[PDB]
């Protein structure tokens, strides 16, 4: 008999910081003779370079598939009034230098040598602009811009269509529009406070960053490891050991470093495959839950999905999956059919509901009793074949027209 | 990438410095990524910022629907 | 190309090494060469495993796509093509497949004055499945995808309560189709 | 099979090598057999991951 506002958050990493280290300085440092020795050993360094370039381009493809899904850039209207709803928590703040939402700024603040790193092609500013454009598209134009050109639609019409997608009429939305807006604002504030009070909410990105840091530290330690040699420094060996000698020592050092770096490359590309699967799932979530209304069960969060409000995140993306969860149930009498004039009557779109005295019709998700008439019911078969049928009359609206 | 060309028409970006490209204030679409939102394309060589897309921001109306 | 590398040996040919070097160290050189080729093969087969896993994942994704929007019609939006998908005719490919997806795109949009419902006879006439539009002086009901004007009647509109709680309603007459039969 | 393999060493048990061979080159044989066991086990854990 009552509606409860529901919203759940989801965390999905997208990409990590790509790295590219030259093999010669990584293994042999500045030794020219070591480079000459590894020249004829094989084309392993070319394979590593090709692999890292492939990882970089597939991470870029994953990022542009997750974020850059629209060919048009949308800007929010200056009038921040859509019938009474609040959009300050999701709209970017012009006063902030990062041009991000307060929730986006909060999640950015929460998320915190012989090696080189490459910055991403698209920084957080363009991702934030893409998210703001798609939020403007899904607010002002709804899902019309998803399947073609952007078409203006009223926001109450958007909630009415979203409620009718799951089987809720617009009369209860019209009756409690202010209540719906107040409940949505209260839920948004509550989840904002919960995200501000939860340091482990974004634990997936922190886990990925910590795993990368542990991997690079372990590889640095393996570089510092002697691997069962006289010393871990090639220059001291060259300045002390015989130049005809120590060839086997430096060969075992470089092949141990090669084994360590190939283990690192294999685990990095397997983690890249894992994050590619995660980015594919995120892309499906963008294509189905975000651009339009998805009727899929338990795909866009807990409960009946209404709309989702994705936002930019460092090395990932967040999910503001606003859903609907019913509450305040009550016992009611059930009958599969109504026996009127020897014929069985069935509800066209609802279920027969009674409190013990009078039989009515209501939807399966909300308690909206209505007078059982001829237009909202269809008649087929008889009463003896069906089981559980009860006796009641059916009002005919056509009769009083010609009764007078 | 990663350094400045002063300590080696040069344009210096956050990712690095590119030699042989002329910076253009107009923003176009690039085919070869470089990094940090900087894009370069042939025709000497023009350097610019990657275009996000076409700009279209229709005014929201609560009484008008663009029915096809 | 991995077979044409010395791998730390004096030469890439093994028969000459066996003929020249003493077998006590020739066997060590042969062991080093074959174990280096063994790491080459293990890297190649690990790359093959990664490629096979990626190909299997892509094949599973394609199987889900063809189960959704090839055998029938998928109600999901933008799952297998931009716009509203209607039908698809996929074609064969060597060691692959191509999905020829046909979609529906609207065109020729037009502005229309709209109202949430119609306040007539002290009651609100909400639309059952359409949306009310106006061309400036007359009101019509249309769908959410195509402009199909129609006179607002009692069959296509349902009434649930009065027309004062709602915001932004307008006043317009509702034609009852049952009246003209007994009007005469 | 990998732990039972000699991996080109003299014996698969370190006790016989320690009690028979001199301390020179015994650590070489031990290192060779254990690193064969290593490369086998990193390959193994790669297929299991
Ligand atoms: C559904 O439950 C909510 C929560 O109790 C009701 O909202 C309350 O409404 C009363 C008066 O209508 C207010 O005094 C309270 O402040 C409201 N509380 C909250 C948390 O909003 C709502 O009225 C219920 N729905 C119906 C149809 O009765
Ligand atoms: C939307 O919600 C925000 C957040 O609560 C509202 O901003 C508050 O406004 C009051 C005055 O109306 C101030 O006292 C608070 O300090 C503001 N809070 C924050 C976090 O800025 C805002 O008024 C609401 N309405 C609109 C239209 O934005
Ligand atoms: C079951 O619900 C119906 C619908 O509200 C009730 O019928 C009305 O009840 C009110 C007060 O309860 C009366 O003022 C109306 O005159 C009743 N209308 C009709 C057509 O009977 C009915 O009383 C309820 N029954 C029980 C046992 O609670
Ligand atoms: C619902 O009403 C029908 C008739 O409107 C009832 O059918 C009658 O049942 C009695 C005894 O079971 C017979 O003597 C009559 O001849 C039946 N009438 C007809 C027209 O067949 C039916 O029993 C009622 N249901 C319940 C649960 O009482
Ligand atoms: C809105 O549409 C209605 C329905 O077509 C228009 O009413 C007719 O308009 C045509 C010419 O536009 C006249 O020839 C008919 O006589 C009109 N019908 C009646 C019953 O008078 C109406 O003119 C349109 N209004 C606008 C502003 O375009
Ligand atoms: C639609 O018609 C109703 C009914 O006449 C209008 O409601 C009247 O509004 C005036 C203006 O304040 C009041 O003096 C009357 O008492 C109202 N009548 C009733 C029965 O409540 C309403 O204003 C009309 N709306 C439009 C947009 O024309
Ligand atoms: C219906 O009545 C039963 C019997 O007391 C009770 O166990 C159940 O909780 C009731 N359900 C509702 C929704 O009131
Ligand atoms: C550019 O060169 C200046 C020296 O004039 C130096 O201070 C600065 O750090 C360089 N920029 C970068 C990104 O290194
Ligand atoms: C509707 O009117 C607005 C405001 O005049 C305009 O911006 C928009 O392009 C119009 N749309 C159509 C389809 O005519
Ligand atoms: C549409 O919005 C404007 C300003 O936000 C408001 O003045 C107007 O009354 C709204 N339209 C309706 C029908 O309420």
């Amino acid at each position: 008999t009552n509606f409860t506002i529901s919203v759940t958050t989801e965390i999905l990493p997208v990409s990590m910081t790509k790295t590219s280290v030259d093999c010669t300085m990584y293994i042999c440092g500045d030794s020219t003779e070591c480079s000459n020795l590894l020249l004829q050993y094989g084309s392993f360094c070319t394979q590593l370079k090709r692999a890292l370039t492939g990882i970089a381009v597939e991470q870029d493809k994953n990022t542009q598939e997750v974020f850059a899904q629209v060919k048009q850039i949308y800007k929010t209207p200056p009038i921040k009034y859509f019938g009474g709803f609040n959009f300050s928590q999701i709209l970017p703040d012009p006063s902030k230098p990062s041009k991000r939402s307060p929730i986006e700024d909060l999640l950015f603040n929460k998320v915190t040598k012989g090696l080189t790193v490459l910055p991403p092609l698209l920084t957080d500013e363009m991702i934030a602009q893409y998210t703001s454009a798609l939020l403007a598209g899904t607010i002002t134009s709804g899902w019309t811009f998803g399947a073609g050109p952007a078409l203006q639609i009223p926001f109450p019409m958007q909630m009415a269509y979203r409620f009718n997608g799951i089987g809720v009429t617009q009369n209860v939305l019209y009756e409690n529009q202010k209540l719906i807006a107040n409940q949505f604002n209260s839920a948004i504030g509550k989840i904002q406070d919960s995200l501000s009070s939860t340091p482990s909410a974004l634990g997936k990105l922190q886990d990925v960053v910590n795993h990368n840091a542990q991997a690079l530290n372990t590889l640095v330690k393996q570089l510092s490891s002697k691997f069962g040699a006289i010393s871990s420094v090639l220059n001291d060996i060259f300045s002390r050991l015989d130049p005809p000698e120590a060839e086997v020592q430096i060969d075992r050092l470089i092949t141990g470093r090669l084994q360590s770096l190939q283990t690192y490359v294999t685990q990095q590309l397997i983690r890249a495959a894992e994050i590619r699967a995660s980015a594919n799932l995120a892309a499906t979530k963008m294509s189905e839950c975000v651009l339009g209304q998805s009727k899929r069960v338990d795909f866009c969060g807990k409960g009946y999905h209404l709309m989702s409000f994705p936002q930019s995140a460092p090395h990932g993306v967040v999910f503001l999956h606003v859903t609907y969860v019913p509450a305040q149930e009550k016992n009611f009498t059930t009958a599969p059919a109504i026996c009127h004039d020897g014929k069985a009557h069935f509800p066209r779109e609802g279920v027969f509901v009674s409190n013990g005295t009078h039989w009515f019709v209501t939807q399966r998700n909300f308690y909206e009793p209505q007078i059982i008439t001829t237009d909202n019911t269809f008649v087929s078969g008889n009463c003896d074949v069906v089981i559980g049928i009860v006796n009641n009359t059916v009002y005919d609206p056509l009769q009083p027209e010609l009764d007078s | 990438q990663g350094v400045n060309c002063t300590e080696v028409n040069v344009f210096q970006t956050r990712a690095g410095c590119l030699i042989g490209a002329e910076y253009v204030n107009n923003s176009y679409e690039c085919d070869i990524p470089i990094g940090a939102g900087i894009c370069a394309s042939y025709q000497s060589i023009i350097a610019y910022t990657m275009s996000l897309g076409a700009e279209n921001s229709v005014a929201y109306s609560n009484n008008s629907i663009a029915i096809p």
